[PDB]
DNA sequence: ATCAATATCCACCTGCAGATACTACCAAAAGTGTATTTGGAAACTGCTCCATCAAAAGGCATGTTCAGCTGATTCAGCTGAACATGCCTTTTGATGGAGCAGTTTCCAAATACACTTTTGGTAGTATCTGCAGGTGGATATTGAT
DNA sequence: ATCAATATCCACCTGCAGATACTACCAAAAGTGTATTTGGAAACTGCTCCATCAAAAGGCATGTTCAGCTGAATCAGCTGAACATGCCTTTTGATGGAGCAGTTTCCAAATACACTTTTGGTAGTATCTGCAGGTGGATATTGAT
């Protein structure tokens, strides 16, 4: 490794359209300016939760490595269990 | 070399069973795997509480029959209690 | 020479679900028919929803089941729909459905 | 030219993306995102791909059907316009606020 | 003959039931109404004291937070007046429906 | 004078109820809609805490028959055992 | 002869708490400090919700605590509510709150 | 006749130190008593299902520990975890 | 503004429902001494995960234009709040009566244990085939007029 | 109604990523017969649970009357959709290097298990007392004028 980059404001990387499309899929038809900013905050929020608890079963198994397997358990422990990933 | 089990080959059985000239991706099976643990867990978990509560320290198919009954609704849990005490009777004069 | 299985009438494994509730410590002891009863019940709800699934990949020209149809099956099912309310079938999109004020004219 | 009356196409997309399954967030910015409010947690971590897939799977499910709860909300007010304050009622009795 | 405006008791009340802790459904025709439910899943059924009991907190303590939600609801679409289809829309949105 | 077990559940009471959860005013029509409500929410519990009595082979529903029946639907009750 | 729970300095009982997590199945092998540990979280937990219970009391020139002040204290609490946020306490009653929107005008 | 067991005791012990002049009811000492209970299970539950994940045989402090962290808020979760490291410091270092 | 009706507040009093306190067992703690069972510690080999760079492949960003939605305003009609009068259901509490939980003690069936043999299910390597994606041309929907 | 721009449709073509096809250990089933242990079974006995009715205790149903809320109608200001244009960013498919999972085999530290002594915690039973509920009188809120 020569260096290693800086994370900042990927946030806005959850574009306008992208927020419309799950709008569409979720069967809106049409949206307030101020919504993109409000799910962008709410998906922070969200991803918070779930990384969190997966990085805890990361770190209490003494890995590095982020498996499906601890976002999979993460996922569960909050009641939004996932079909696909392992479990 | 590594080795994991699945319950692959016994949703293609029954697969097989129902639509014969019918395949499954290979991520169709991963969430049939999944679905198969979930009920599995759930089923096996209300078991476990049942018999706890009761002071048992045993889990009989009666446990399982009453799990069956506190999880799944109405219809499923019904037909599920058939194909569960069949299958226990039949196992048993089949021995 | 014969297994528990064919015994029982299932194609389900019934030594490897007998195993698993020993592993999976929910008791001190597992009684004989209770790998038998979970293993049937096991068999009977993945095939109904296999048949329903086979039906939707039919419904859209498919050979192959495919993640969307085990979602279409499931959503389209009240029973299958509430024993998996809060789960998430990853690829399986969702049901189409637009509310009514929401479509044009009167 | 020929111009589509405001919310013709709108209707049009809530079909096509209804019928279809794709992610709808781009793979890598939702990465970055990942990467970003994890490093914040601990750093030096890695990730399983699939352990980034998962978390979108999850992420998209969980935004589509907010956006279904806060449909309903706008229209329960008589709107056809999603608000925050609609996304915020449906948090609130979500239990999620 | 003095006589008080609309609202002006009802807040009163607000004001006096927030306040205490007594159940507010009378017990008997409460407990008819559970052994009446319980007859179809089993016939000659009897009940601990304490178990009716049990039934009437959880029952009345959910129905108290729904009427909360209702109420949000309500006044989302800009009253002040709760209407089933308040009742109906916080139930969608806490997955009951 | 007949009149079904659920209309026991009367206006005043469920306007009470309504009460404590800070509502001021009350459409005519919510006093049936609650009732509904409550019928729901009671088969639901209910079935569960005899599926629990039947399971211990009792002729009586325990409180803690409720409390376990609470409890795995989401409902946890505290203050009579468990 | 000295208690587990005077050796850790507890009010809890540790004895008490590693017999009830052999007997609950939740894995084969309990260590040593788990039970000592878990008492002690247990303990601290009482502690947080007896003092604002007893706060509570106070405020209301009370002496014995009951149910009341244990729902004021923990829906008070931002932390205590969320982690019984599905919970329900008998007789606790709920938080005087009134929708400005519905208050008369001033 | 039969022995029922309860944390009533503890309970008591602890509302004296914490409000030494400060009694408690029948039913506020029951929910006490419940909360105490469910914490354990939702405790003991967590603890449990992290050593399975990790196909480990034992629950130590350790799965303790990560248990607490997983379900206490996070202001409660510091405290309880340095409540849990000071009991078994002081338990250890005992002659 | 005043004037009054009624709700609300505080202080003080009192008996009793519901606390705390004191006691005599004993089931379950702690003690003591082998009997297994575990899950780091070191030492491998060996992938996936990360990083980069180039080309390819598409989606995003921004400005413009105006359709039609939101929210303010105003209004009248109806519906739900208040409250009087008026009846009947619920609360209380022996009674006491009996049913059925919960207590104890039994043993026979079923479960755990252990070993030795026999699979079935998995990972490795090598052909088959649904269908995604492209294209075509036929036809449907939308919106101008 | 017609007329035309643009989206959508369905059906067929085709190579290829992702299926299904044949194969060889081995972890895990199955079998077989010692040895334990559970939890129905049966017979109890004693609390609670149902019923009654007696008491009082009290709350709820009904009718009238009008305040003020909800919903319809109307409208302007302006937000948010559609779409044109220009270009960045993500996607895809290389490669290579290290960083870390994951498999295995050692024993030392730790937990089980069994057995014997020594409580702490519980049920029974006997005292004590916070405070629910009532009373009186002072003042606050609300609503009319
Ligand atoms: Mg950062």
């Amino acid at each position: 490794k020569r260096h290693r980059k800086v994370l900042r404001d990927n946030i806005q990387g959850i574009t306008k359209p992208a927020i419309r499309r799950l709008a569409r899929r979720g069967g809106v038809k049409r949206i307030s300016g101020l919504i993109y900013e409000e799910t962008r905050g709410v998906l922070k929020v969200f991803l918070e939760n779930v990384i969190r608890d997966a990085v805890t079963y990361t770190e209490h198994a003494k890995r590095k490595t982020v498996t499906a397997m601890d976002v999979v358990y993460a996922l569960k422990r909050q009641g939004r269990t996932l079909y696909g990933f392992g479990g | 070399k590594t080795r994991k089990e699945s319950y692959a080959i016994y949703v293609y059985k029954v697969l097989k069973q129902v639509h014969p000239d019918t395949g499954i991706s290979s991520k169709a099976m991963s969430i049939m795997n999944s679905f198969v643990n979930d009920v599995f867990e759930r089923i096996a978990g209300e078991a476990s509480r049942l018999a706890h509560y009761n002071k048992r320290s045993t889990i009989t198919s009666r446990e399982i029959q009453t799990a069956v009954r506190l999880l799944l609704p109405g219809e499923l849990a019904k037909h599920a209690v058939s194909e569960g005490t069949k299958a226990v009777t039949k196992y048993t004069s089949a021995k | 020479a014969k297994t528990r299985s064919s015994r029982a009438g299932l194609q389900f494994p019934v030594g490897r679900v007998h195993r698993l509730l020993r592993k999976g410590n929910y008791a001190e002891r597992v009684g004989a028919g209770a790998p038998v009863y979970l293993a049937a019940v096991l068999e009977y709800l993945t095939a109904e929803i296999l048949e329903l699934a086979g039906n939707a990949a039919r419904d859209n020209k498919k050979t192959r089941i495919i993640p969307r149809h085990l979602q279409l099956a499931v959503r389209n099912d009240e029973e299958l729909n509430k024993l998996l309310g809060r789960v998430t079938i990853a690829q399986g999109g969702v049901l189409p459905n637009i509310q009514s004020v929401l479509l044009p004219k009167k | 030219p020929h111009r589509y009356r405001p919310g013709t196409v709108a209707l049009r997309e809530i079909r096509r993306y209804q019928k279809s399954t794709e992610l709808l967030i781009r793979k890598l910015p939702f990465q970055r995102l990942v990467r970003e409010i994890a490093q914040d947690f601990k750093t030096d971590l890695r990730f399983q791909s699939s352990a980034v897939m998962a978390l979108q799977e999850a992420s998209e499910a969980y935004l589509v059907g907010l956006f279904e709860d806060t449909n309903l909300c706008a229209i329960h007010a008589k709107r056809v316009t999603i608000m925050p304050k609609d996304i915020q009622l449906a948090r609130r009795i979500r239990g999620e606020r």
